[PDB]
């Protein structure tokens, strides 16, 4: 085709370095992540990963923030549902808005 | 101010910098167990002020989260809220009232 801005930028003396960690690395530690932080709550940050149920983890994070943990477990169908539709939305909202 | 739960901090003096000793505390040693999120006791349902119910495979005891000394489910340590067909995982135990041998006697 025609000459490409990349190819003056090499030829004049410019070049770019590629990072050290690869795109698999970063997504297979945020993978790990979110499996730590999903699972064994926030133990796995302080040393070992404790685990726990993902329900009473929530009873623990409405505990956390001056709520009883009576409410979750007499709502949590409520909760699972509310944190549906939010985590829904953001598929929609990234699927259309490219600011 | 270090990695663990927090307890102190000690400033020490550098080269041109300054060097932290942060004292943290760092739990060791677990042991897998059977939980359940609530008691249903005579048609209601108690939830732990403080802590978590455990199993150790026949009794069901109270204790705290960051550490294992384990008691007794009491009244005194557990309140009621409901009646037990709500809550998913709701199991059978009794709930001792100290209430009641003091009245008896
Ligand atoms: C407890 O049981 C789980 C499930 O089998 C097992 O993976 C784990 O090693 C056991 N021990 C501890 C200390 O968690
Ligand atoms: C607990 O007791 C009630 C009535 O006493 C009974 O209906 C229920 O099935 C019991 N729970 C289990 C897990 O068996």
């Amino acid at each position: 085709a025609a000459r490409d801005l990349i190819c003056a930028q090499k030829f004049n003396g410019l070049t770019v370095l590629p990072p050290l960690l690869t795109d698999e690395m970063i997504a297979q530690y945020t993978s790990a992540l979110l499996a730590g932080t999903i699972t064994s709550g926030w133990t796995f940050g302080a040393g070992a990963a404790l685990q726990i149920p993902f329900a009473m983890q929530m009873a623990y994070r409405f505990n956390g923030i001056g709520v009883t943990q009576n409410v979750l477990y007499e709502n949590q169908k409520l909760i699972a549902n509310q944190f549906n539709s939010a985590i829904g939305k953001i598929q929609d909202s990234l699927s259309s808005t490219a600011s | 101010c270090g990695k663990g739960y927090h307890l102190m901090s000690f400033p020490q003096s550098a080269p041109h910098g300054v060097v932290f000793l942060h004292v943290t505390y760092v739990p060791a040693q677990e042991k897998n167990f059977t939980t359940a999120p609530a008691i249903c006791h005579d048609g209601k349902a108690h939830f732990p002020r403080e802590g978590v119910f455990v199993s150790n495979g026949t009794h069901w005891f109270v204790t705290q989260r960051n550490f294992y000394e384990p008691q007794i489910i009491t009244t005194d340590n557990t309140f009621v809220s409901g009646n037990c067909d709500v809550v998913i995982g709701i199991v059978n135990n009794t709930v001792y009232d100290p209430l009641q041998p003091e009245l008896d006697s």
